């Protein structure tokens, strides 16, 4: 701008983050526990013990 | 009394295990000393017989 003259921006932008699209993750061993949180499983174990 | 001792110690051990898994450190610290006392009491048999925690012959002693 010190040596030329600009116009008002015709397109405003900024820095941003590019990532690879999340894919269907390869199922993990012990993915059969995913429907319930770990805390539920531990409470189940200790309720079994207590009962 | 002999038939009734193991449940107490093992249930207290269950308490200790539960508080370990839950990561409740303070209560586990408060409970470890009694755990070790029970362990020592059960596995020492200070009585010379060393066959039962309470022995009818050794029992009836005032001490």
């Amino acid at each position: 701008e010190e040596v030329i003259d600009f116009s008002k921006p015709f397109m405003s932008l900024g820095i941003s983050i590019m990532i690879k699209k999340p894919q269907k993750s390869k199922p993990g061993v012990f993915s059969f526990l995913d429907p319930l949180a770990y805390e539920i499983w531990m409470c189940i174990v200790f309720a079994y013990i207590g009962v | 009394l002999r038939k009734l001792v193991v449940p107490e110690y093992s249930i207290h051990g269950l308490f200790c295990l539960m508080f370990l898994c839950a990561a409740e450190w303070v209560t586990l610290g408060l409970n470890i000393p009694l755990l070790f006392y029970h362990l020592w009491r059960y596995f020492h048999r200070p009585a010379d017989g060393s066959e039962v925690m309470y022995d009818a012959v050794s029992i009836m002693n005032a001490d």
